[PDB]
């Protein structure tokens, strides 16, 4: 699209004024929320001017390994879209690696969902487009998955703009994360759990699992029972056998669109090879619906956080 | 017990499983951390209190003694400082190269610790290589040891120590002495292959559901050639998936001791 081109390219320009990241360059704003294992700031670079993003992993890891790092997510500056977070650079100082990206003033998907309850099928389907645009980009011109799609991974800002960020362009980085910082809920596979890699499948299920949660405002492993569905926990073993074991989430009977159900129900099926892919969603019945459809994004998240624009 | 706003605090260290430690002063060369349980049910802080009890009574040379804890500024614990780099450290960051008598003696130290620890009645519970030091690179302390009331339930830290019962977490308590002796075979892998388990997968949740349901354990042909025959069938007996396979650590001891007479 026209608007697309402009904006990116306004990105690439104040990138290019950026220069070289500097730890003593950097003024604290505020905090923008930690994870597991990574720390969030929105800072002031002060050569430049600009505002962004300052996440800080702080990993106990051999120096070959985090220069591995380093030199990995440098591939993240070729990785340009405007369903990807905008990206400044990386560099590593004072035992921490810092990752500097664009701020994103609406924050994640899995705060708005805190804040709204639930979010409406209309404003999902906004949602997927934008998720499945951004897989195909990072598949089809690098080659790379994302492995890690979730609520908290997709960011939204006050323009209306959807974008994926924390997307597997580091395998150390991966392997790093994996040897601690275990976490309460999970969003893999069942083909993933049990090893096995069956590409960008892995990637369409989670969308799926973090499509049903933002509709209902529940993460959805185990469903809710009867009289807790009424209203519209498991260590992590528990969820990952119930995943492996038991059939998937699903969307309620009459309360969402039939191509809104029939649409996560193909993302959420356990046969990897069966399961939809990219290019099928892409012309789903409920995404063409979605894509024809005229909705106020940016003002409906205003709405539900802050002032309008 | 419980001491009062005294303490004075230094340096931030770095974060674990539980809470955040840093240099401080409750004398010569403490160490406190914060932990990140905060608002403490009086419920909970008795068994707090008493287990503080069990743990101030515990002396030996390959344990880090605990001192104390205060409560008022934040909920804290206070243990003496430790001027060497843990295990981990040592194997995995910096690669220090040792020789099998090094390797073994190291062995042979955490379980002299374990030992005590389980002839007090004490389940370790955190066994890691992050937990070990080596002190002025020649004795063992073990640390982070007890102080089951913190750690509330849900896993935190790394699950490459736990044994499948404890990741599955559907017993009553799964914490017990086995449980310490498999973290404890895994801290013998590491040792004895100078890597941690499962260096072929990178899918963390893959490797907690598939250890938890004993389809996965460590790759032991990944041991290195030097490795003593005994050494590795210990390390085999120490990492049985079902808990009442495993051996005791005072069986663990002699096994190590024997073995260690036993060498060229
Ligand atoms: N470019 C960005 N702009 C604005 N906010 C951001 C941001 N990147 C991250 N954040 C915020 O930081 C918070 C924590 O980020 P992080 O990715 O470390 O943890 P997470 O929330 O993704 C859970 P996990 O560590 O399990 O993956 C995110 O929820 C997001 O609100
Ligand atoms: N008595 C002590 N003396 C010196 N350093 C200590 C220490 N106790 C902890 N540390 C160090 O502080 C940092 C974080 O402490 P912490 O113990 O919480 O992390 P950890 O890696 O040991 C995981 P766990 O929380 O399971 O013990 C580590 O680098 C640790 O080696
Ligand atoms: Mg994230
Ligand atoms: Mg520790």
């Amino acid at each position: 699209d026209e608007q697309q081109r402009k904006r990116l390219e306004a990105f690439l320009t104040q990138k290019q004024k950026v220069g070289e990241l500097k730890d003593d360059d950097f003024e604290k704003i505020s905090e923008l929320g930690a994870g597991n294992g990574g720390v969030v700031f929105k800072v002031s670079h002060k050569p430049s001017g600009l505002v962004m993003a300052r996440k800080l992993i702080h990993l106990e890891i051999k120096p070959a390994i985090r220069n591995q790092i380093i030199r990995e997510l440098q591939v993240l500056h070729e990785c340009n879209s405007p369903y990807i977070v905008g990206f400044y650079g990386a560099f590593y100082s004072d035992g921490e690696i810092s990752i500097c990206m664009e701020h994103m003033d609406g924050g994640s998907l899995d705060q708005v969902l805190k804040k709204a309850g639930r979010i409406p099928e209309q404003i999902l389907g906004k949602v997927s487009i934008a998720v499945i645009k951004g897989l195909t980009y990072l598949r089809e011109k690098h080659k790379i998955m994302h492995r890690d799609v979730k609520p908290s991974n997709i960011l939204v800002n006050s323009r209306g703009e959807i974008k994926l960020c924390d997307f597997g362009v580091s395998g150390q980085l991966i392997d790093s994360m994996a040897n601690s910082f275990v976490g309460t809920r999970s969003y893999m596979s069942p083909e993933r759990l049990q090893g096995t890699h069956y590409s960008v499948q892995s990637d369409i299920w989670s969308m799926g699992l973090s499509l049903v949660e933002m509709a209902v405002g529940r993460y959805p492993i185990p469903p809710p029972d009867a009289k807790e569905l009424e209203l519209m926990p498991m260590a992590i073993f528990e969820l990952l056998d119930y995943i492996v074991n038991e059939p998937p989430p699903k969307l309620p009977s009459g309360v969402f669109s039939l191509e809104f159900q029939d649409f996560v129900n193909k993302c959420l099926i356990k046969n990897p090879a069966e399961r939809a892919d990219l290019k099928q969603l892409m012309v789903h019945a409920f995404i063409k619906r979605s894509d024809a459809e005229e909705v106020d994004f940016a003002g409906w998240l205003c709405s539900t956080i802050g002032l309008n624009q | 017990e419980i001491p009062d706003g005294q303490i004075t605090v230094g340096q931030r260290i770095g974060s674990g499983s539980f809470g955040t430690v840093y240099k401080g002063k409750w004398h010569g060369d403490v160490a406190v951390k914060m932990l990140n349980v905060t608002a403490p049910t009086p419920q909970q802080l008795q068994a707090f209190k008493n287990e503080v009890g069990v743990l101030r009574k515990t002396r030996h040379v390959n344990i880090l003694l605990f001192m104390g804890y205060s409560t008022k500024p934040q909920l804290a614990i206070v243990t003496q400082w430790c001027e060497g780099s843990s295990l981990y450290h040592h194997l995995h960051i910096i690669e220090t190269k040792f020789e099998m008598i090094k390797l073994i003696d190291i062995a042979r130290q955490t379980a002299q610790g374990m030992d005590y620890l389980h002839a007090k009645s004490i389940i370790h519970r955190d066994l890691k290589s992050n937990n070990i030091f080596l002190h002025e690179d020649l004795t063992v302390k073990i640390g982070d040891f007890g102080l089951a009331t913190v750690k509330s339930e849900q896993l935190s830290g790394s699950i490459l120590w736990m044994a499948p019962e404890v990741i599955r977490m559907q017993d009553k308590n799964p914490y017990s002495f086995q449980s310490d002796v498999y973290a404890f075979g895994i801290v013998l892998y590491e040792l004895m292959t100078g890597q941690l388990p499962y260096s072929n997968i990178n899918n963390r949740d893959q490797i907690i559901f598939m250890v938890g349901r004993g389809y996965l354990s460590p790759d032991l042909s990944k041991v290195r050639s030097n490795c003593p025959k005994a050494m590795k069938r210990l390390m085999a007996e120490c990492l049985k998936k079902k808990r009442d396979e495993r051996p005791l650590f005072p069986q663990i001891l002699a096994s190590i001791e024997l073995l260690a007479r036993s060498l060229p």
